[PDB]
């Protein structure tokens, strides 16, 4: 048992008609101090997958350590490591959600909320959650933290069931993130306007989106608010 | 006598007759080659067709260890596996803990004292394989050669297997013909050449050939297998010199 100490917030997906989406921003909280400015949640494994992670920063390191041994582990004696046998979004999560659970059940977790997001071979969208309990599902959206109060609400009017995954375009999907994360920016107070975003599309591949930046904020109506009831200066 | 029956056992000379016996399982092995070049490594090995019922291209030999460094080696292949799997567990602890990927000359004494291991004690055997391995790191690039002794250097050219000598007169012209010298690329159409002269004491069955290399320009500093066309070229290059 421990406590989270830098921290990271919400990380935000979506699946659309030709893969996923992925998002979170850039910082590493140090409890209400905005401590570390240009941190990578997102972490790619191959050109297939990719782990949004948020919670204790020291946990989401040393996961990002054990998947980077996790590809040259499944390299060791594999011809077919960039084909075939390479890793699956579906092996990565589950192997994730072992260890998740297993630290849980010795008391001592990895203080992390973890979205798998990616594409398998056969061209499915793959998208599914795990957390410091073990604890598992998947959705055609999927948030953490404030993103699961903020942004899952947004994401669910453009897909709110698995028949509208093949309505949704890439285009709208990725409008849909970006508008969330500005939502998340509003009203997040441990957000920042600095993000990455990822999309995996089974024609296009990955595509890693660094240095994003909220925009199109709406604050001049601030103006006009005066006093908290009766002021009129 | 009976100074030989038993390993860790000093001889009246000073010898260590179960390691030299071990020896000789490498001297029946297939030939293996290790050829260093400007910015890197090749790695080539020889593979005996016992019969056509063996799948082409599916039996390899070579084995990377973590993503830079490439492993070669001739006598009992189960052996060389297992040196591998240690070389593997050592590899990744020492990056857990340094976090930078494991130097070469670090990682052929990481082997060196392992195999040293197996001659202390009369509870184990010897490794009957001698493994020929290196890559490249911030150093640049290293070729090393490893005995069941736990003996090892580094090497220009290093060979081993029924063919050592054939090869080992082969790799001798380049070093002396290349002073300034040699390419990854020219390596790897050498390295074909030298297993393909080598298989004259292998004469009997037909073979494979099968080559790795690692190198800074060509592949970017990490161990990959040649394959296809580069393969084929090799291959060719190789045909055109016998004959």
């Amino acid at each position: 048992t421990q406590q989270p100490i830098v921290t990271g917030t919400s990380v935000i997906s979506m699946k659309y008609d030709n893969g996923v989406i992925i998002a979170a921003d850039n910082l590493g909280s140090y409890g209400s101090l905005l401590r570390f400015n240009g941190v990578e949640r997102l972490i790619p494994v191959g050109d297939n997958t990719v782990v949004g992670i948020s919670g204790d920063i020291s946990d989401m390191q040393h996961i990002e350590r054990l998947l980077k041994d996790l590809v040259t582990e499944n390299a060791y004696d594999n011809p077919l490591a960039d084909a075939e046998e390479a890793l699956e979004p579906s092996y990565i999560f589950e192997y994730l959600a072992t260890v998740m659970y297993q630290r849980r059940s010795k008391m001592n977790p990895l203080w992390n909320a973890i979205i798998v997001a990616g594409v398998q071979s056969n061209g499915d969208q793959f998208l599914r959650y795990v957390n410091l309990l073990g604890v598992t599902y998947s959705s055609p959206t999927l948030a953490t933290g404030f993103g699961a109060h903020m942004a899952n609400p947004l994401l669910r009017k453009v897909v709110d069931r698995e028949s509208d995954i093949p309505k949704t375009t890439v285009q709208v999907a990725e409008e849909a993130i970006v508008n969330a994360m500005r939502v998340l920016y509003y009203r997040d107070a441990r957000s920042s306007r600095n993000f990455s975003l990822a999309i995996i599309d089974k024609n296009t591949g990955l595509t890693f989106k660094k240095n994003l930046q909220v925009e199109n904020m709406k604050w001049d109506f601030a103006k006009d608010i005066k006093g908290y009831g009766t002021q009129k200066i | 006598t009976g100074y030989d029956l038993s390993n860790s056992v000093f001889s009246p000379d000073g010898r260590n007759f179960q390691v030299e016996y071990a020896v000789k399982a490498v001297e029946n092995g297939t030939t293996s080659i290790g050829i260093k070049c400007n910015d890197g490594v090749v790695f080539a090995v020889e593979k005996l067709i016992t019969s056509k019922l063996l799948v082409p291209q599916k039996n390899v030999k070579i084995q990377v260890v973590d993503r830079h460094i490439g492993c070669v080696y001739s006598g009992l292949i189960p052996d060389g596996r297992h040196l591998v799997n240690r070389g593997r567990e050592e590899a990744a602890s020492f990056k857990k803990l340094y976090k930078t990927p494991i130097p070469i000359p670090a990682f052929a004494d990481r082997l060196g004292q392992y195999v040293q291991a197996h001659t202390l004690y009369n509870s184990v055997r010897p490794f009957g394989v001698s493994t020929i391995f290196g890559g490249v790191d911030k150093n640049g690039a290293h070729l090393y050669m490893l005995e069941p002794s736990g003996s090892y250097w580094g090497y220009k050219g290093a060979a081993t297997g029924k063919g050592r000598q054939s090869a080992k007169a082969e790799l001798e012209k380049l070093v002396d013909h290349h002073p300034e010298g040699l390419s990854a690329r020219e390596a790897v159409k050498q390295a074909a050449k030298i297993i393909y002269l080598a298989h004259e004491d292998n004469k009997e069955k037909d073979f494979e050939l099968e080559i790795s290399w690692c190198s800074l320009s060509e592949t970017n500093g990490l161990h990959k297998f040649v394959k296809g066309d580069l393969l084929q070229e090799a291959i060719d290059f190789a045909q055109k010199e016998i004959n």
